[PDB]
This record gives C-alpha cells, structure tokens and sequence, in this order.
RNA sequence: GCUAAACCUAGCCCCAAACCCACUCCACCUUACUACCAGCAACCUUAGCCAAACCAUUUACAUAAAGUAUAGGCGAUAGAAA
RNA sequence: GAACAGCUAAGAGCACACCCGUCUAUGUAGCAAAAUAGUGGGAAGAUUUAUAGGUAGAGGCGACAAACCUACCGAGCCUGGU
RNA sequence: UCACACUGACAAUUAACAGCCCAAUAUCUACAAUCAACCAACAAGUCAUUAUUACCCUCACUGUCAACCCAACACAGGCAUGCUCAUAAGGAAAGGUUAAAAAAAGUAAAAGGAACUCGGCAAAUCUUACCCCGCCUGUUUACCAAAAACAUCACCUCUAGCAUCACCAGUAUUAGAGGCACCGCCUGCCCAGUGACACAUGUUUAACGGCCGCGGUUAACCGUGCAAAGGUAGCAUAAUCACUUGUUCCUUAAAUAGGGACCUGUAUGAAUGGCUCCACGAGGGUUCAGCUGUCUCUUACUUUUAACCAGUGAAAUUGACCUGCCC
C-alpha cells in the first residue's frame, strides 16, 4: 500500500512538444512574448537563482550539504517527546536504581493549612475573572504560589534567600549506552537555582552496592521507540548560563506541564520518566561543567530534584548522579508518584456540596516544604 | 457603549485628559545585599541566560524586560520578608487582568433616534499589570481625608472623543486581582511596563519628546485609579455611597532602564453630575521624574549603577500596613 | 446591489475591506502575528533644498517680453553641446549599473 | 410563508458567482461580456 | 466543481488523519452511490495493512508488543496499535488480544508446521492444515485485502505446489501463493452481527440516509437464485 | 377659460465611393478599475419549427441556359453545369 | 462555529427563546402576489441556524409531495430558428 | 410645498475593535468534551513540535455617521451572536363631534348544559372507557389536502474475490441494488405464462401472479371434468362493488352512529403480509360525572368598525340611459 493518491500529489506536466525530439533545429516557441501561448511550441526554462539573498524568501540546502551533518543519527529528547513504556524506559535510558519512597533525611527535615487551602481556592477559582478556568492558568499560578508559599520561611531559616527560581533555562547533555548516542535538551518551565551544591544523600556504600542488580529490559520494545531522532545535531553540550554567575548549582527543576486538553497532557507515568530525563541531563552536564568531559566515576555526587506538574496529581523525584560512565555501578532515584493534594474542586454549587475543594490531604505540602528546604 | 480607556496609552498631552475623566491632583515629588542581587538579576538575562533562539529587537521587552522584572520583585519579596513580616503572608500574582468601569459626566447624543436624550458617557481602565502583590489589611491613609490643594484640575473643551479614545461595548468588569470572596483584597505596590511600542527611542525618533514622561504619568494615573477604585467597589461602596475612608496606592513603572513612582490616594467614587455639584474633595495622585537605573552593561558589568533607585524601592516595599 | 457605484473599500464585508483598500502605495511588509515592519527604504523621502537667497517668485510680471516656443528635442540639446564634440575633431552606452537608469524608470519623477 | 424576500444580500457569494476571474475563466463569461460590450452597457459585471 | 481528496499524506502517520466525508459525491458533484451522508464527524488512522515490513537497516524477523486496543470508527472490526522496534503501526486487532501480548512476525517458511498463536502470523508455507486465518494478501508484498472485517476468518484447504487455496469466508476457493503472509485467527469485535441497531438515530449517527420512497416493481432478480459454488481463482 | 393640442433641430433609414477605431497621468485578469514573489487552459456533422393537411424520407438560409437534365414513402420540394 | 431557561427524572414528559402551522374569525387590489390574536406538534436531537464551496433541464435533488430548482415547473428564464 | 424625512453648501467617523500573515530541509501530534476529580459510556472525538540554514529594517492600509437590511413603499412579513427576562434603555392603540344598522376582538347571566350543527368547532370548566389505521419520533403537496402516505430500527431477496477521484482511503459479520416494517403466533402450494439464474430440459416465487366447476345424498359423503395448485391458519360485513338499515345483545325513552359472536367474503386473506399486543399519533369515530348563549329566547356594555367636520386619495367596471309594475 503506497500511501500519496495520485490525484492529490502533483499532477505530472505535460509532454513535451515533438518538435525538440529533431536533431536540431530552433523550434519557434513563444519565449519573445511574455505571456502564455495555446499555439506554437512550449519552451523549456532554465532553472533561474536568485542573485541575493531575500530572508523573507529564502530556501536553505538539502540534508546532503550542511556544516556538521554527522552519519551517526543520534536521538535527542525534549519536554514533547512522549514515552510509550513508562518509567522503566527511562530507568534504562539513564542507569539508575527506582526506590518507591522518599530519603530520610528529608522526611526527617519536616519536623498553615488555612494558606494552602486558601491559595488553592483562589489560583482554581478567583484568579481570573470568568468562571471554570482553565488548566494553562491556573497550573503556573499554582507553581508560582507554592513556591511563595514555601519561600516565606526565610524568616525561620536565614539560609534561603541565597537561591533564585527564573524561568527560561534550557540545558544540553550528551552520553552513550550499548553504544549509540544520546542527547537531551532544555525544559520549558521554571528552575530554582543555588549557590552551594546540595548534600549527599546516599553514601559510597550504597553506590558500590547496587552493582548487584541490573537494569530493567522490555524486549522487544527498543529505548528509543518515541526518541526523536534528528540529524545535525552538534554534539558539543552546553548550559543555560555562562562562566561566572551567581547560583550555579541548581536543586530543584520546577518544570510545568500547561495543556487544557487531556490529550495534550503527559501523562503520570511519561511526566515521571520525562522529569528524570531532564534531572539526569542536568546532573550531567553539571558535572561536565564542574570536572572534566572524560567517562569515570565521580567523587563529589550532585544531588537535582524536580516537582511534578498538575494543579491536582503531584509527583516527585529526587536524582542523585554519581557516575559518568554508563556503557560498573550506577545511581538511585527516589520517587512519590500519584501523590495528588485535594481530589476535586466545585466552582459552582451543585444540587450539597460547597464551592471548594475536597479531599485534602497536608502531606502534600510538607513534602513539597521538605523538598523546598533540603539544604536549609 | 463606554470609552476603551488604555494605561498604556500613545496620545500627546493625554495626562490632562485623564485628569479630567477621573478628577485627580498631581503633585510633583513624593508624600549591600540588595545591589549585588539586582545587578546579578541584571546580568543573568543580559548576558548570562544563553538565548537559544535569536532575540530581536522586537522580542525584547517581552523576552529580557519581563523575566529580569519577575526575578527582581521575587527576589526583593523574598529579602524584605523578615524586615517587612506583611510581606510572608502576601498574595503576587504574576501577570493578572485589571479592571473597573465608572461613569462621568453627561453627554448628549448629537445625531440619531436619540438625539434630545441625556445619555451618561461611561468609561472603563483595562489594566494587565505584570505582576502586583496583595495583603489582607489595608495601607496607612499619609493624606488625610478632604485636602485643598489649591491646583485646579484641567478643563478639556472639547469632546472627548478627538482624543484617540473611542467608544466599544463588552461585558462591564471591575476585577483588583482576586474576587470579592477572597482575604487578600488590599495591596500597596504595583509593577507595570510599557511594550515596544511606548519606546523612549521611538518617541525621540519623531518630535514627541516632552511626553516621555508625561506617557508614564498617564499610565500610572490610570492604573492605580483603576485599582483603587476596583478595591474600593469589592469593599461595597460606589457612586452614591462615597468611600467613608481613603485608599492610598502605590505604583512604580518602568521601561528597562528608566524607573519612576507613583503614589495615590482615593478620596471620592462619585464621578457623576448627579454628586459632584456638593463634592468639594478630590483625589491626588504623587510623582517623581524618571531617573536611569544604570547607564549601560559592558558584556558582564554594569556601569554607571544607581543607589536611588532601589532606595525608593525598599520604602516603597518595606511600607507596613497600619 | 448597485451595479454603476465604483468597487471600493466600502461594499464588501470585513474580509473584503480588510484586504482590499485604496491606492495609497504600501510601505513595508506584514510578518508574524499580525506585525507590519516599516521599511525605511522604500519610505518616501522629500528632498526639499534651502529656498534662502531664492529671488524667484511663483507669480511672473506682465513687462516681460513674448517669444516663441521653442520644443526641445533632442537634435537642439546635441546642438547646444556640441562644442567639445567639435573639439575633438561623455556617452554612456550600458546603464545596467548606473543609478539613475534612464530607460527603466528607477528613479521617481 | 411570505416567499417575497427570494434575494438573500451578499457580496462575497455575488461575486463569486458573477465576477470577471469567474466570468474569464470559461469562455461563457467572455461572450457574455463580449455581448455586454456589443451592446454598449456601462457595468460588464459586478 | 471543487472536490479535493483528503486522502494526503505521504509519510505513514499516527495521529488521527482528519477525514472529510463525501456523502455520495464524486469529483463532480454528482450523487452515484444513494444512502451516504449526514453522519458524525470522525478521524481516520492510518492502518498499516501489510504486516511484515522491516524497519531501517533490518532484514530478519522481529517481534511486537501490544499497548491498547481502541476502536476503529472508519470499519466495523476494531483496531489495536502495536510497536515494534523503533516504531510504531496501527493494525488490526485479532480475537483474545489484550494489551501487553507478543506478537511475532516472521517469514521464514519452514519445513515443518509452526504452531502460531492467536496473534503472530506466518507465511501460508508454514501453516498447519485447516486453520483459521485473516488479512490475506493478493501477491507477494501486496498487502491484506481479503478477510478484514469483524469475526471474518477464512480456513486453510490445503497446498498444493508452490500454492495454497484459501477458503474465503464467503465459501470461495482463492489460490494464493505460498510465499504470502497473512495473519492467523479471527478478527475481533465478536458478536457483531447481533449488535441491534435499536433506533434511525444510530444509523444517521453512523453516515447512512435513509432509503428513497420509489416503489420500485420486484422484477425477475428478486428471485431466489440457488447457484452453486463459483470456480476456484487463481493468481498464478 | 382651466386643464390641454401647433411649431424643426437633434437624429435616423436606403445607396455611391472608400477597407475604420483602439498610450493626458495611473490600475485593468485576485474580490478588473488592487504596485511588489515558485505552475492543466481552443482545434468536434448545428439542431429544430415549418411544408407534404399527420410524419417517421425530404425541406434553401449580372442576364439567359432553366426551373431543362436529375433526386425525391419518384410528392411535397430540391436543383445545377457544358 | 453558535443555540436550547426551568421543573419531574431513556432519539423520557411539561414548559422559555426558537423550528413547523391541525382550527376558529378578518381580507382576497388585504399590512401581506400567503398577513393578524388564541387554540397547537417538537424544543439534548433523525433538531434549528450564521459563513463559504459543490450537485442544473436529452437534467440535479427527493425520509416519493412524479414535489422543489429566485413569486406561474408533469418540467424555468433570455438569445436565433418565432 | 395630516401638517412643516424635499432641494444647493457646510463635516463628522480618526484605532488600540477584526482583518491585511507566518522562508525553507527533513521528523515528532494514541490515552476526548460533558465543573473532569469518582462512576458512566458510544455518535470514537474541536485547539500542541523538533536541530539547522538566513534574519535584530518595526506601528503603514481597510469600516468606525445615521431613524440603516431583504419584500414595488415610511409594509402588522423574515433575520444570528453576549447581556436584563422589565429594566439605568425602547414607543404613543385615540385628528375632532354622535352612538345609525351590520360585522370583528372581549365582558355578565334566571333554567337545561351538546337537546343547534355532518362533527365536543373559537369559550373553560378539564379529564374517562371502547374501536380503525400506523409500531414510535420525525418527513411529506413552500402557497387550499401535514394523513391511514414517506421513512424507521427487526426480517428477507439479488449482485461483487475487490486499491486509488465518490463506493473506500473499506474487504462475504463488508459494499451496492431492493419488498415489507420491532416485539407474540407466524408466513401452507406452484415455473402452466413473463422475467432472472441455466449451458445438466432444470432452479427461482419473502419475483411479476394464480390457489376449481357440475349432479346426487343445510351437510359428512359418492361420481365426473380441468389443471402446476384448486383459499392453509386467521379475520369479518370491516378503509373491503351491488344484495346490506344483514341475523342478534348492549349502548339513547327515540341509533344507516359505536362495541360484542356468524358467514353465498362466488371480488378478504398470511413480507400486494394475516391476527393479537404494554407504550405513542394536532390521523379517523362513539361515549359515563362537570360544562359553555350552539339553541330554546337573547340582551347591555368597551374597542376597531359605524354617522358628520378637514385633506391625500384610488381599484374591478362603464355603448349612451331622460334608468317603473302586471299580462
Ligand atoms: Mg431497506
Ligand atoms: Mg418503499
Ligand atoms: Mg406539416
Ligand atoms: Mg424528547
Ligand atoms: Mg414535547
Ligand atoms: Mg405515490
Ligand atoms: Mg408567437
Ligand atoms: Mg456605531
Ligand atoms: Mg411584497
Ligand atoms: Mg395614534
Ligand atoms: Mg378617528
Ligand atoms: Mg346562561
Ligand atoms: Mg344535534
Ligand atoms: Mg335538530
Ligand atoms: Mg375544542
Ligand atoms: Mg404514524
Ligand atoms: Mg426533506
Ligand atoms: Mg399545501
Ligand atoms: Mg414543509
Ligand atoms: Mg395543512
Ligand atoms: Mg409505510
Ligand atoms: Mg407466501
Ligand atoms: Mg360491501
Ligand atoms: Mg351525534
Ligand atoms: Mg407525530
Ligand atoms: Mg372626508
């Protein structure tokens, strides 16, 4: 089955004229007049160039002529870029361990309602002017007022005002498996960044043990199945800063998912595996932008969270990079998935039921706090 | 059918108009860490923040004015929290829809199957700040309820439709930053900026230099009386029931390298003919002139940088609500 | 539904008067999102020179002399310089580069 | 019901159906306009 | 006379080609088929009918996964996307395949019989002797055309040469060639057949108007015509 | 006597002779009366009313020869040439 | 693309806006070459509708009225054969 | 110059309201809307990019009026979107005088409340039983017939082994051409004749269509002739030629009206579909309690109308008329 119609594709010209087939005469086509012609001969053209270069019509080459046009198709991955397996695919695209509960000591940092309760009904409700908003505003409403939310400790803790969450950064990494090529790219959210590094949560211990098990396979399905794969790609990596700035050392990517429609969203499990893609990718080039550009096994591990997206469903993950080599022993990530704080909420009264939400839950919070905290 | 009113406004000399539609008083004047964090807030998206696509001239004030602006109001939120403790406790919403209709004086209609009617002209401020603050009680009152300041308000002979102002009818909405079922109903501070359009450079292409400033007045004007008259209906009052006490407003605006304030203070709602022949009071409204923030950045290092300016942003964001 | 009333810019609806308009010679072009870019090219500049020390008026006397009218062509102006033409005893033959061609009206009046 | 109002007002679909690029297309409208101009009319089409 | 085929689109997509429906008319207008039209609006998908097709740079077999089972609008039997390698493909879904099974998809003919589940499919040369099978191909690298609607399944007869004849469910005897593939099984959506209309509302729904009110005469093909079974068609 | 009729110049028809017009400025093939950007365009017996009381054959769109030879359900009618 | 209040609870019932027009009485140069007030069926669906394109007479369409196709369609109008 | 929106000159409307649109190479768009979070489905669905090449010249153009459109008009005719379902907006049924006759829109009734009329037809009291047709809902002659017809889901007949322009981007549970029309009993005979299928002297009837006559014993039954079969079940004077106001009971005191059982129905009848059946039809009839001036026997009142005063001001029609009755 050839998929094109041949109606639809572009109808084949004419033939040419049986006068040119004579070996060689001047066939008396209407080339001196300007306009077409339904007697007489058709010219043929040649193909015209245009001298100088109009950006406003402007054709660029062929794939066969370009200034890194590199043979190796290597697959690069962004915030579009739906999984199909879930979290296992990313487990294996990264090397990492799955540990279904967050650390210690962050649970540990925990040991106010009404704010929350409050802030939710406004961003669902009183921040626009219609009724039934939408999920494009009130999701970054709601990121935005969490992290206000938990930025206003300061007071307690003198220690967070040294952090800054913009807006617009992108990153770049790249690392092989078994042996392709892989790359990553920017998000499209928000991003907190640090002065000093984060801790380290696992010890050396735990890194040398987990050369026990290994990776998560899913034969015959291939890891790249929904990757992008882009030709020129330019395998050179790069951040989303300079040499030089306050805040380097990031600690937690507040990436959002916006999206009105079901469809267009990403799903739990694809947002969790995406979200560790892109902390991975961070860890990486980090530590790229720290030590050296050599495959080994680092000394000082970095330590990049990133919060789930979603007004209502919530997610976690906490990586912890620790080697550059993947081709040994690996890292481990901590994951809360289908966290959710309130289940549902009412704009207008049904008849019952009151115009808020319902199915609180304060965890919610103060594992968003705790996370927010870590290093202070 | 109401006038569109715009804050962020292109007319010439249309200062006093906006005087005239809100009965007003302008008075020229006013009634370590910090530095360091603005000028790396600064050079992170003059420099620092690698732009993956090419930024042109026209993608500027909406790809490095409103980011470095976002950054510094959080992190100033974020410092004057323990010396401000009203601060912790406030709403911001980034980038929220302003809006408040009114009405004043009258006007006849001049040709139709309504001519020899009385027909109320109205108005209404669609303001879209960038991002503004909010805090459950109110701002001190500075200004005492009833003032003379003997200054007059400019006269306008004429129609007020010469003015590029037209007329446009659409669903009437006076909308502060939350709905009335809400706590943080008061503020105090307020952050705008003008688009390319409103650029100092283009006004200094033609010959419409002296209303560089007189732009940033109106806009100003505009959006905190929008604001306080907006809070001030959430509260109940209106046109015949006049606002028992005033609501003070503070605004600073700002087109990415200039910076000036704006003060205010609500003293009456009724704008119509049907109150105004008893109304001896009116409201005022504070200025400055605009002053640069820092001369210019070379590659990663300001220059000429001003201490003033972020001076007047601390008192104006340290100010405690009485 | 007038049949003699001259098509312009006001019979069509919305779409119709939107795209068309009156002979008023475009300026620049529309890209993006509804974002005309003005071309300072193809603005019109007036070159207007210094009317100081300008002794001339618009309105001619009623003393002056009458004479004939003389069409210039092209034979008088060769006539009138001819002297270095019989001196020898300045032509152009390609003006594919030249500025102000003369054949394809590059220039404007 | 009343059927005296058979003409529905609208210039996009008048001058779609009568227009000189439609009129040209086919040597139908040529004639016609041809016959217009014969016959000395001021308006050939819409 | 304005008609463009929305059938354009090269490049084997998975979305949900956007279908713009017909209702009975041709390039020019005119009504040829009577009872189409007025129905509501759906998305074509493109079916990868031919199912063995290796990807870039690959030659053997290779298997499949199942992800979902969803509904086809465009037919009756309903679909099934499956993923193989680094890609993906709708197909038709068969009966008893739910999601996360194996597929194989394979074309080696071996010398003796391969026991094929209720999924994979086979080339006809190794096949058992009377199995149930669905999405004939005509030739070699054609594609599936016969055997594709709900609960259609033809059995295998028997091989005779480098030939095998199909037993098409319509009781026809089709000769195919052995080197074909074709799945095995029978298609999904069982008890179709069954499924009661109830109301002209789901016929509409569906795209059908309803019949012309002419009384035509019963003439001599409004008989019942007992014929026998038709000669076996080959393609050979 | 109120309402109402009277005025030839404009112009046209029939002929002789001769072969007539088509860029002050700008637009004119898309929604003609629009300055400014990447597609195939025509070469086809005319039919029919009518007449033969209907109609199916058939019927036309310089002078003389001569309406002669001829065709015509051998009829209404057609119809030349040397 | 838009439309469908409200009440009792499924191409459910009543009922707004809206689509259609079984009867009464006025008129047939009438307001109207198909109108006026009430009594009526539908009104979450096979429904109505704003925009544009396509199907035209040796035909198109037709939930068939052999009905409709710009006020007279058992088959339209205008040009020449009239 | 109903009365004074009719002539020549004077200038508004200023866009920010919506359009005027995206330079290409290739590659990613499967987990609906219905407060979308539980359930719950079918008609399977309305909104999104990737790396590169080249580009940092920027605010021009179209309508901004009104009492407005389409119907020969200043026409009781038609017109969608958001807001209020009587309002902050939107208008004057009465040019003056009288109550002629008649007509239309309404108000009240001593007594009956369908006895007037072919008919419970405008009127409100307001709801019940028995029959015909159709399954419904909807569509049907725009503009006299809106149904008992056209259609509808169920049933069944015939044709096709199949890719690019509708069928179809489909594959004998599919597509095309058709008779009737769910559910219950069900649908009995035939190719003599026409047509179709045949190439096997045949099959097809849920194709077009037809399913006996005579004498004897109201009748079992007997003999005879024709033919492929001689009307099967059912139902009944029906929506059913004449006989026919059929026989008979009820329904009115008064019944060619209606219902209940019978067929000499010689011309009813089983997909030209026959008989029952819980829902429903502005489809067609009868009827028990209540009624409304339809009548017995009508009147009084308000408005338009009606009569005089002022003006604009006509149609169809007219041989001229000095325009009667009886035989
Ligand atoms: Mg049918
Ligand atoms: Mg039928
Ligand atoms: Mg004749
Ligand atoms: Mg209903
Ligand atoms: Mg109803
Ligand atoms: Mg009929
Ligand atoms: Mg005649
Ligand atoms: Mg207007
Ligand atoms: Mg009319
Ligand atoms: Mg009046
Ligand atoms: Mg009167
Ligand atoms: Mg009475
Ligand atoms: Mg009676
Ligand atoms: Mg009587
Ligand atoms: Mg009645
Ligand atoms: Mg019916
Ligand atoms: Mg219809
Ligand atoms: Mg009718
Ligand atoms: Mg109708
Ligand atoms: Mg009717
Ligand atoms: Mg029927
Ligand atoms: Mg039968
Ligand atoms: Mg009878
Ligand atoms: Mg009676
Ligand atoms: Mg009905
Ligand atoms: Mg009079």
């Amino acid at each position: 089955y050839e998929w094109g119609v041949r109606s639809t594709r572009k109808s084949e010209p004419p033939p040419l004229d049986r006068v040119y087939e004579i070996p060689g005469l001047e066939p008396i086509t209407f080339a001196g007049k300007m306009h077409f012609v339904p007697w007489l001969a058709r010219p043929i053209f040649p193909p015209w160039d245009r001298g100088y270069k109009d950006p406003r019509f402007y054709r660029s080459p062929p794939l066969h002529e370009h200034p890194l046009y590199k043979d190796q198709a290597c697959y690069i991955f962004h915030h579009r870029c739906r999984l199909l397996e879930g979290v296992k695919q990313a487990l294996w695209l990264t090397k990492t361990k799955l540990i279904e509960g967050l650390p210690e000591k962050v649970l540990s940092l925990v040991d106010q309602d009404e704010c929350v309760l409050n802030v939710i009904s406004h961003a669902r409700l009183w921040q626009t002017t219609e009724e039934i908003p939408k999920r494009e505003t009130y999701c970054p409403v709601i990121v935005d007022n969490l992290i206000q939310l938990c930025k206003s400790q300061i007071l307690k803790h003198p220690s967070l005002a040294r952090r800054i969450c913009v807006q617009n950064s992108t990153f770049s990494a790249t690392w092989n498996r078994e042996s392709l090529l892989l790359q990553v790219r920017g998000s499209g959210g928000a991003r907190l960044s640090t002065k000093d590094p984060l801790p380290t949560i696992a010890s050396r211990e735990e890194i040398e043990a987990t050369k026990n098990h290994v990776l998560e396979t899913f034969y015959p399905i291939s890891p790249i199945i929904d990757l992008h794969e882009c030709n020129i790609y330019d395998v050179k990596n790069d951040t989303g800063f300079q040499e030089g700035y306050p805040y380097p050392y990031p600690h937690t990517l507040y990436l959002l998912d916006k999206a009105n429609l079901r469809p267009h969203r990403l799903q739990p499990d694809q947002l969790r595996a995406k979200m560790i893609l892109f902390a991975f990718g961070s860890a990486l080039a980090q530590a790229r932008l720290l030590y050296g550009n050599d495959a080994k096994v680092l000394e000082q591990p970095v330590v990049v969270q990133s919060v789930g997206t979603d007004g209502r469903v919530f997610h976690f993950l906490v990586f912890q990079l620790n080697t550059t080599d993947l081709d040994g022993v690996k890292n481990l990530a901590w994951v809360d998935s289908d966290q959710l704080l309130y289940q549902h909420f009412w704009c207008l009264p049904v008849i019952v039921e009151p115009v808020g939400p319902v199915g609180f839950k304060p965890e919610t919070f103060r594992k968003f706090l705790a996370l927010y905290l870590h290093g202070a | 059918m109401k006038y569109m009113v715009y804050p962020q406004t292109f007319a010439l000399n249309a200062d006093r108009w906006y005087q005239y539609f809100t009965k007003t008083v302008f008075l020229s004047g006013l009634p370590a860490a910090l530095r360091a964090v603005a000028c790396d807030c600064l050079l992170q998206e003059h420099f620092y923040l690698r732009r993956r696509r090419r930024v042109h001239r026209y993608e500027e004030s909406e790809v490095i004015s409103l980011p470095f602006l976002d950054q510094l109001v959080s992190t100033l939120v974020g410092l004057l929290s323990p010396h401000n403790p009203a601060l912790a406790a406030a709403a911001l919403d980034y980038r929220c829809p302003v809006h408040f209709y009114w009405v004043r004086g009258e006007e006849i209609i001049p040709r139709g199957h309504r001519r020899g009617r009385i027909d109320d002209l109205r108005y209404q401020i669609d303001d879209k700040p960038n991002n503004q603050i909010r805090i459950s009680k109110q701002l001190a009152e500075f200004v005492p309820l009833d003032y003379s300041v003997p200054i007059e308000i400019p006269t306008i002979k004429c129609k007020p439709d010469k003015l590029p102002l037209f007329k446009r009818q659409y669903e009437n909405h006076i909308f502060v930053g939350s709905k009335t079922a809400d706590p943080c109903c008061y503020g105090h501070t307020q952050f705008h900026l003008l688009p390319d359009k409103l650029r100092r450079e283009r006004l200094l292409r033609q010959n419409c230099a002296d209303q560089i400033e007189v732009v940033f007045r109106a806009n100003a004007i505009a959006s905190l009386f929008a604001w306080t008259g907006a809070q001030a209906m959430y509260q109940g009052f209106w046109s015949e029931a006049d606002v028992t006490r005033p609501f003070v407003s503070q605004a600073v605006i700002t087109d990415g390298k200039y910076f000036s304030f704006f003060c205010y203070q609500l003293n009456t709602l009724a704008l119509t003919t049907q109150a105004d022949q008893n109304n001896p009071r009116k409201n005022i409204c504070w200025g400055t002139q605009s002053k640069p923030l820092y001369e210019t950045i070379e590659d990663n290092d300001v220059k000429g940088f001003n201490d003033d300016v972020l001076l007047q942003i601390v008192h104006f964001l340290l100010n405690r609500p009485k | 539904a007038d049949r003699m009333s001259k098509w312009t810019s006001k019979r069509g609806p919305r779409s119709f008067r939107g795209r068309k308009g009156r002979g008023a010679k475009g300026i620049g072009f529309l890209t993006s999102g509804w974002r005309f870019v003005q071309i300072k090219e193809m603005v019109p500049e007036f070159v207007v020179p210094d009317l100081t020390g300008f002794k001339l008026k618009p309105y001619v006397s009623y003393l002056a002399p009458e004479s004939e009218e003389t069409p210039l062509t092209a034979a008088q102006l060769f006539s009138e310089a001819v002297a270095p033409a019989i001196e020898k005893d300045g032509f152009e033959p390609t003006q594919e580069g030249k500025l102000f061609q003369l054949y394809p009206r590059n220039f404007l009046r | 019901k009343a059927r005296g109002n058979e003409y529905q007002p609208s210039n996009i679909k008048r001058k779609n159906k009568h227009g000189w690029v439609r009129r040209l297309s086919t040597p139908a409208g040529v004639q016609v306009i041809l016959r217009r101009m014969l016959k000395g009319r001021k308006s050939l089409s819409h | 006379a304005n008609f463009v085929s929305w059938k354009s689109r090269t490049k084997y997509t998975i979305t949900p080609v956007k279908m713009r429906k017909s209702g009975g008319r041709d390039h020019t207008g005119r009504i040829r088929v009577h009872g189409i039209g007025g129905g509501h609006k759906q998305r074509y998908r493109m079916i990868d009918f031919l199912r063995f097709r290796p990807e870039e740079t690959k030659s053997g077999p290779f298997e499949e996964k199942v992800i979902q089972v969803r509904y086809d609008p465009c037919r009756s039997a309903d679909i099934a996307l499956v993923a193989g390698g680094s890609r993906k493909r709708w197909i038709i879904a068969t009966e008893n395949m739910q999601a996360g099974d194996t597929i194989l998809n394979s074309n080696h003919i071996g010398r003796m019989a391969v026991a094929a589940r209720e999924g994979d499919a086979h080339p006809l040369g190794a096949l058992p002797v009377g199995t149930l099978i669905n999405n004939v191909e005509s030739e070699p690298g054609r594609g599936a055309q016969y055997i594709r609607a709900a609960g259609t399944c033809g059995v295998l007869l028997r091989k005779v040469n480098g030939t095998a004849i199909i037993q098409l469910p319509s009781k026809r005897q089709m000769q195919v060639l052995e080197t074909c593939v074709a799945t095995v099984g029978r298609v999904s959506n069982v008890d179709h057949n069954k499924r009661v209309i109830g109301k002209a509302g789901r016929n509409r729904w569906l795209g059908k108007r309803p019949n012309s009110g002419r009384w035509h005469r019963k003439g001599g093909w409004a008989g019942r015509k007992i014929r026998p079974l038709p000669p076996m068609k080959s393609y050979v």
